[PDB]
DNA sequence: GTTCGTCTGGCGTGCGCGCCGCTACACCAT
RNA sequence: GCGGCGCGC
DNA sequence: ATGGTGTAACGCCAGACGAAC
């Protein structure tokens, strides 16, 4: 039986253990030990927490003190109390007569000695000291050593681990030296828990009023810098005389950090407040969860966990130096696990209670400290800065400390041109950690989830961890080749973007505009003799004004953070550790500045390690920048190419006068894309020998509509296939122009029949209508949201008759679905199967769980306030979340045998990157996979894992057999031959 | 002039004569979970003071029958006063977003109108009254910008001070004083800001329409 | 047949009635009627446009209205009010929707008016929906005007058919010329009124 | 007290990420 | 936290 | 120039509730 209080005391004696304070924890111990009502408070973990902390301080007297207070409690010593009484005894050099009476008390007892090195809670200096008091007694007393780590022996990740095979793993560009270095450079940037970007917003205007508002403010924070490290100390006096009493206090956790830095953090928070205010309740959690980490920080870098992971680190990086060997060729999870692997832990988060009680005793101080006068031009009257207002913030009423209008306005007139990021949302200026488990990867001293569970849900975390480790070992691996992917930013497009960004700005090209180019209202007021019309108009007129505006002000902010991120990684070279979500798709951890981004984050990304372009490198290239402009998106390659050279001129004249000349690749769909592009070509025609000219540009490979891709492989759909360019073909297939032409025909079969309907659609029957509809049934589109997608592509075509939507957007969106009930039969009988089982499986009260072909498990989160489980999301959320599953699984695969070749790869789900040299290899690995992949039957190992898992339970029967006759009717494959898509020009193109 | 202010503040009008022959007032609070009153005499003294915490109202639902049962037993403690002055929000009918709270307190202050009027039928004198929350932080001078502050530091000073001789604004009965600061401690972690505020609404009530 | 009854009532309570107000209102105008348990309409009355519903929300003026309003019913067993469907997701209809919560909570406090000592309902809502699918008066689960039904009830005497309800003689000379007086402008809180008696009577009386 | 049936009403393309902001406007007076 | 927008698949 | 004050349309499933043994 846990309790609120029995939490808030056994915390207050582990971090009296982390702060070294044992007479702390001693004394408040035996006062409710001494107390009747307070005695029964008490638990076995806080006397054997006690114990284990006089027995790292080696004294035995406590310690036989706390054993009467045990035996009187009266609990008995288990595992941990043995523990700390023999590693008292060997800190000590006790006898050996006394630890041969515990090993024979603790054989009394019933305890195991193996299951004390298993099952307690003991550091590498714990261990040592217990193995050197067994070692007293029982000399020959050994753990067992374990070495090998067991290779994955799936059916798809088999030949990834095994040895048989000439394996190319492809080193960095970067030699032994410097990566240490960028190891260095990123160790402090996370210990310093902050960066600081130069904003990219105006030139240097230092301006009069701006020197003196940076003064008042200066002077202003050293006073609040006193006033909080006197407050500071004086609340920990307070509240050191209330553990002077027989009541728990938050002393020990304020003696856990330099009180500097508890200052410099408040400081922090106080420049970062927004002007309107903050909820105290997320004020709270803010201030507990910034002195968690920090004291992680400082937990780290004192205990040797750093330079031990400086010892590991130095030697991984052999396997990605350039001027270093290995032994053997490997991947970078079986190296880093070959070299140690101490791993070690993490410190375990406090109690609910504890956190709020710490973030709202530390937000009210820095109230009660921080103060300033009237401002203005000191005054007579002081006020603070912060005041509870209580508003209304979200529907219900909420506290809201607010700033001073003074302290807002000095804090806009002085203009600080530096901006500040997290240290886990800047990318990485050295290769990431390798994924090893769900608790241990991606960055160096953060600790990163392994997937995107909102909110902290708890629920995947724990199931990642019960299956077999092997079978987490090929996404563990995926993720980190996607980590390893250096890469750099482009100075030519970031010079131009920054020429737009800082002058006028270009909204055409992805560029947000200051808020001096708003719509301003011509003219100002003229109220009130006429009109009281005119009132509510203008009143309108301003709320657009304002909405503009707003907007403006909202992408401007957007891309002023994005941007500088970019121009402070311009002169160096920074790593994406990667991600992954709930059911398996990978994003990159730093949010702001990635590929994953706009066309303008795509644009200033390129590959840090160049590859000399060889036989077809460049024309690879010139292909990329006309699938770049998409003027060329239904024409075969060959068009392509010869388009690219038809257009060679504008290519060339874009590189050089990007602003000044034709503007030709202003014109493009992805136009920024095309410039950089453009660039490349041309540096590439220029070359003496074009042959070995080094690209670093990506070039991206896509599968033109995934999601229907892997249902027409489950479904074995022939004339799905075929529209998705699954079978070979010449030119590529567009699944929405054969969706309305279908459409069509059925529109003249209704006017031949007498359908009023069909005879208003003649010639209207377009791509553009059914493009949203078709490209979005994937997701779950019914005959309701298809029937709203029609309607708004039928509303604006003007030249259509009146309003008539209700007959043509029911009549097309009935059309629209047999159409794809004739080409996608298959698929269709897939939705509705997977979305009749989810609906029986969450109606049986629990949620869906499966396992991707690669061994990933999937898990639901949606649930209703345990919480009963959101049966509506799970049904219609089923099928998506299993094809995206599917995708993430083609993807990775295709991420490993292409590292097994040696080849640089990132990915955007179903957009494959890679260089313009190895394009023609990807492009035969990301179909063989695919291959491979739809080859096992996943509709039958699906229903047969559902049926063991939600058809076992033997309470309900009728819902067993019901669902096990569902289950079971798994859907029989269609004709097309999987093979063909090895053929497919236009599978990815 | 005073009295266009004086119609800025108290909505519906009452005459001035009447208004200043008060002997007894209740200030009344209410918010989403909780509701407070005050009941002070001519003579500043605090007669009463508390909360009904801890209600059935809002939660998603609003029934008319449940607001009459917890309205109704929310009055049932309530000592008979002169008038009954009520907390009138800045709420507009705008914000759609939070329109549940603006329909809340209208239910409030519908019922609250017509359950305390008890003698409104037979002579037409309104015996409910709303006072302008915003005019009442700018007689404490609790205004910042255009929000309201806290006035918990001036409920603390009036609570806690033995000096200020002559003028306290407020009395506190020796009888119930110790009550009542018990009540503050033990409410000052938690935000209790309809406490506070109905005690500053009645303190404000005297000095601005009675004691002018 | 608690499904349209808000509060529960003891069926017990419903079935001994000795007479009931039935009360409409609207955004202009407020209509109620009383009938006993031998559906004998004792009153029948309306008031003429008000001035709540101009803009602003005053509770004294609400409290002014509501009480001039109803210090003109005569005391009755029971007070039925209407609940209407509006939902507090129809952004445009807040204006109504705040309106008829204003009016249901003053007419729950003021008529009930020994709920301080007893603390029994006296003061009920009727869902509206409901009341009109017992007079089939529903077109795609929207309620159509029941003006040609009271109509009937006014006007057609012995329908060689059980009448539904009774006018007194004193009477029906004062609600015929009412209807016919009112029949060019929007007054179905008149009909509804008294549709809903009759829906009431029918359904938790005596059935 | 639990389970089953009915009805009434809400919903009707999915996940991943990022900005900003939470009575208003006009005029008169200092 | 909701709301206003924007972006990737 | 700045601040204050005065005025202005359908179908389907599911969650919940009530009745029945």
């Amino acid at each position: 039986q846990l309790s609120g209080q029995q939490q808030r005391l056994l915390a207050f004696f582990k971090c009296c253990l982390l702060t070294d304070q044992l007479p702390l924890a001693h004394h408040l111990l035996v006062v409710h030990h001494g107390q009747r009502q307070k005695r029964k408070l008490l638990t076995l973990d806080m006397y054997n927490a006690v114990m284990l902390g006089w027995a790292r301080q080696g004294a035995f007297k406590e310690l036989v003190y706390v054993l009467f207070m045990v035996k009187d409690a009266g609990l008995t010593p288990d595992l941990l109390s043995y523990a700390a009484a023999l590693q008292c005894m060997g800190r000590q050099d006790q006898d050996a007569g006394t630890i041969e009476r515990c090993l024979e008390q603790m054989s009394q007892e019933g305890l195991k000695l193996q299951a004390l090195f298993t099952a307690v809670l003991l550091s590498e200096e714990d261990r040592a000291t217990v193995l050197k008091a067994v070692h007293k007694v029982k000399p020959t007393f050994s753990l067992p050593p374990q070495l090998p780590p067991p290779v994955n022996t799936s059916k798809l990740l088999r030949d990834v681990y095994a040895k048989d095979g000439r394996v190319s793993y492809p080193k960095l560009h970067l030699p032994l030296k410097t990566l240490q270095c960028l190891f260095e450079k990123q160790l402090h940037m996370e210990l310093a828990s902050r960066v600081c970007v130069v904003s990219v917003e105006k030139p240097t205007l230092p301006s009069k009023e701006v020197k003196h508002a940076r003064k008042t403010l200066k002077t202003l924070r050293d006073q609040w810098e006193k006033a909080l490290c006197r407050a500071l100390r004086e609340t920990k006096n307070r509240l050191e005389r209330e553990v002077y009493e027989g009541r728990f206090s938050l002393y020990p956790f304020l003696c856990l950090l330099d009180e500097r830095e508890v200052v410099r953090m408040l400081l922090q928070v106080l420049q970062a407040l927004p002007a309107q205010g903050e909820s105290f309740t997320t004020l709270a959690r803010e201030l507990s969860a910034r002195t968690f980490s920090r004291h992680v920080v400082q937990r780290q870098r004192v205990s040797g966990q750093v330079q031990a992971l400086q010892n590991h680190y130095r030697k991984y990086l052999c396997l990605l130096a350039s001027d270093a060997e290995v032994p053997e060729p490997c991947l970078p999870r079986q190296y880093w696990e070959a070299l140690g692997a101490p791993e070690a832990l993490r410190e375990q988060p406090w109690p609910l209670p504890v956190q709020m009680e710490l973030g709202k005793l530390l937000a009210e101080m820095l109230v009660q400290a921080t103060q300033m006068p009237c401002s203005l031009d000191r005054s007579s009257r002081l006020v603070p800065v912060l005041y509870h207002v209580y508003s209304f913030r979200n529907v219900q009423q909420i506290g809201i400390l607010k700033p001073h209008p003074a302290y807002v306005q000095l804090l806009e007139k002085a203009a600080e041109p530096t901006l500040t990021f997290e240290a886990v949302d800047v990318p990485m200026l050295c290769p990431p950690l390798p994924w090893t488990s769900p608790h241990s990867g991606a960055f160096l001293l953060s600790p990163t989830k392994l997937m995107r569970t909102v909110e902290g849900a708890t629920q995947h975390q724990e199931l990642l961890e019960t299956c077999p480790p092997t079978a987490l070992h090929g996404a563990l691996d995926a993720l980190t080749q996607l980590g390893n992917c250096a890469w750099r930013v482009n100075g030519r497009v970031l010079d131009l973007v920054l020429q737009l960004f800082q002058a006028k700005g270009c909204p055409q090209l992805g560029v947000p505009a200051p808020p001096s180019e708003a719509p301003q209202p011509p003219e100002a007021h003229l109220p009130h003799s006429a009109a009281p019309a005119r009132k509510a108009e203008l009143r309108r007129e301003l709320a657009h004004c304002q909405k503009v505006a707003r907007e403006m002000h909202s992408l401007r902010a957007e891309a002023l953070y994005r941007l500088s991120l970019a121009q402070h990684l311009r002169d160096r070279v920074f790593w994406l550790p990667h991600n992954m979500d709930f059911r398996g798709r990978t994003y990159p951890c730093p949010p702001h500045f990635n590929h994953l981004g706009s066309d303008v984050a795509r644009a200033l990304l390129e590959f840090a390690q160049g590859r000399p372009l060889g036989p077809h490198g460049l024309d690879w290239l010139k292909i990329h920048l006309v699938n770049l402009t998409g003027l060329k998106k239904r024409e075969p390659l060959r068009k392509r190419l010869a388009f690219a050279e038809e257009v060679m001129d504008d290519i060339l004249d874009s590189a050089d006068q990007p602003l000044t000349g034709r503007k030709w690749w202003m014109g493009a769909e992805e136009p920024w894309q095309t410039l950089a592009c453009c660039m490349e070509v041309a540096n590439a025609v220029r070359a003496s020998d074009p042959a070995a000219y080094v690209s670093h540009l990506p070039v991206h490979q896509d599968g033109s509509c995934n999601g229907l891709q892997h249902y027409a492989a489950l479904g074995r759909d022939s004339v799905g296939a075929a529209s998705v360019n699954l079978e070979p073909s010449d030119v590529p297939q567009d699944v929405y122009s054969g969706v309305a032409a279908q459409v069509e025909v059925f529109r003249r079969q209704d006017a031949q029949r007498g359908m009023r309907v069909a005879q208003v659609l003649e010639g209207f029957i377009t791509r553009k209508v059914v493009k949203q509809t078709v490209m979005t049934v994937v997701y779950g589109v019914t005959r309701y949201g298809g029937r709203l997608q029609i309607e708004k592509r039928l509303r604006e075509l003007s030249d259509f008759p009146q309003e008539f939507v209700w007959e043509a957007s029911h009549y097309l969106v009935r059309q629209v679905f047999k159409s794809l009930q004739e080409m996608f039969s298959g698929t269709r009988a897939i939705q509705h199967w997977l979305t009749e089982s989810a609906r029986l499986i969450s109606h049986m009260g629990s949620v869906v769980e499966w396992v991707t072909p690669l061994g990933v498990p999937v898990i639901q989160p949606y649930r209703l306030d345990s919480r009963k489980p959101n049966t509506r999301k799970q049904k219609n959320g089923f099928p998506p979340n299993f094809i995206h599953s599917l995708d993430s699984s083609h993807m990775m695969l295709t991420a490993l045998h292409c590292y097994r070749k040696g080849l640089t790869f990132v990915s955007v789900h179903d957009c494959y990157w890679t260089h313009a040299a190895d394009v023609s290899v990807m492009n035969q690995v990301c179909r063989e996979q695919f291959v491979r992949l739809h080859s096992e039957p996943i509709l039958q190992d699906l229903s047969r894992f559902l049926v063991k898992r939600f058809c076992s339970e033997p309470q309900k029967i009728l819902e067993a057999s019901q669902l096990k006759e569902t289950l079971q009717a798994v859907p029989k494959p269609g004709a097309f031959d999987l093979e063909q898509v090895k053929r497919s020009t236009y599978f990815f193109s | 002039p005073e009295n266009r202010f004086l119609r800025k503040l108290l909505k519906p009008d009452i005459e001035r004569e009447r208004l200043k022959a008060v002997n007894s007032i209740i200030s009344i609070v209410f918010g989403t979970r909780r509701i407070a009153w005050a009941h002070l005499d001519r003579k500043l003294t605090v007669l009463d003071w508390q909360q009904s915490d801890r209600w059935s109202l809002m939660r998603g639902i609003y029934s008319s029958s449940v607001y009459l049962e917890e309205i109704s037993s929310i009055i049932s403690k309530m000592p008979k006063a002169d008038f009954y002055v009520l907390e009138k929000t800045g709420l507009s009918i705008q914000n759609s977003s939070l329109f549940p709270i603006l329909l809340h307190f209208h239910i409030m202050e519908a019922m609250l109108y017509a359950l305390l009027n008890k003698t409104f039928a037979q002579d037409g004198q309104h015996q409910v009254l709303s006072m302008n929350r915003n005019a009442v932080g700018k007689h404490f001078e609790l205004m910042i910008g255009d929000s309201r502050t806290s006035g918990k530091e001036l409920v603390k000073q009036f609570l806690f001070d033995s000096i200020l001789k002559a003028d306290p604004r407020v009395f506190f009965p020796s009888d119930k004083i110790v009550h009542y600061r018990q009540m503050f401690l033990s409410t000052e972690l938690q935000r209790v800001e309809e406490l506070y505020d109905s005690l500053l609404q009645a303190i404000a009530f005297y000095e601005l329409a009675v004691f002018d």
